């Protein structure tokens, strides 16, 4: 009926949808916060190498797709 | 012996359907450009 070249996610499913990004993100990271956090050691493509434990850094470094995963990476 | 050689209406103009069908056409459209 719409006809709309894309697809379309409405209501609860969109909600746990964002959640789960937002909740992944900060699962991402949760394991480096306080003294007793653990530094991330991160690997691109070209096998340059960055260890890190800023949240900022590895957030930058990584490569994310889902909006809401982005405006926590921005945020 | 034994012993021997042995031994109508072309025109069609379609109006609507191509409408309906856009989205398919598209769909293969864009993996096929």
């Amino acid at each position: 009926p719409l006809s709309v070249f894309g697809d379309r996610s409405t209501g609860e499913t969109i909600r746990s949808q964002n959640v789960m990004a937002a909740a992944s993100i900060a699962n991402i990271v949760k394991s480096s916060l306080g003294p007793v956090g653990l530094d991330k050691m991160l690997v691109d493509d070209i096998g340059d190498v960055t260890i890190t434990n800023d949240g900022a850094t590895i957030l930058k470094l990584l490569e994310v797709e889902h909006p809401a995963a982005k405006v926590l990476c921005e945020l | 012996s034994s012993s021997e050689d042995e031994d109508a209406g072309e025109g069609i103009s379609v109006n609507t359907g191509p409408k309906g069908v856009i989205n398919d056409w598209r769909r293969f459209k864009q993996l096929e450009t």
